[PDB]
């Protein structure tokens, strides 16, 4: 199960307390291990795989932050472009491609530095930002 | 005319709109239902709630 939680929240109920309360963990229990083991800031989001076994022996792997995440930091946007390749509603820079690439090239996925690139603006052209 | 005429109106409106909002009772409970949506029947009429 993939979660997208703050570093720092726990007992959001809402969120998980379905998600694994079907596998019935502690809700607060597995929110303050996931806040012990990522002590780090609320209202922040991280990606965050969870992985059952039959058994119910959780493990999970806690990922890096959305680019949404760090250009809503960046730009100051809320809701990305209300219509993409008409409003642009945000703007970034290339050395700001570089800050997120050498944030999360381990999570990127295309093992050259300009494949990486692509794929990070095939994402800023999905959520509609422009370049400085 | 129309200057007590409309304040009339939409005080009236006012007088009106302040009964009924009916809408957030149920709504976090269905939230509630869908968080606990594996403890339940089809067939009840109760909860039980945090």
């Amino acid at each position: 199960v993939k979660l997208q939680i703050p570093a720092g929240k726990a007992n959001p109920a809402p969120p998980v307390g379905p998600a694994l309360g079907q596998a019935g963990v502690n809700i607060m229990g597995f929110c303050k291990e996931f806040n012990a083991r990522t002590a780090d800031q609320a209202g922040l989001i991280i990606p965050v795989e969870i992985s059952v076994y039959e058994d119910r022996s959780f493990t999970f792997i806690t990922k890096t932050p959305p680019a949404a995440v760090l250009l809503k930091k960046a730009a100051g946007i809320e809701s990305g472009s209300g219509e993409p390749n008409r409003n642009k509603v945000a703007t970034v820079k290339r050395d700001k491609v570089r800050e997120i690439a050498e944030t999360k090239m381990p999570d990127l996925n295309a093992a050259d530095v300009e494949a990486a690139m692509r794929m990070v603006e095939g994402t800023a052209r999905s959520m509609g930002i422009v370049i400085e | 005319n129309e200057r007590k005429k409309n304040a009339n109106k939409i005080k009236k409106l006012e007088k009106t709109l302040e009964y009924s909002e009916n809408a957030k009772e149920f709504q976090l409970y269905g939230e509630l239902l869908t968080a606990n949506l594996y403890m339940l029947k089809k067939g009840d009429k109760q909860a039980e709630v945090i």
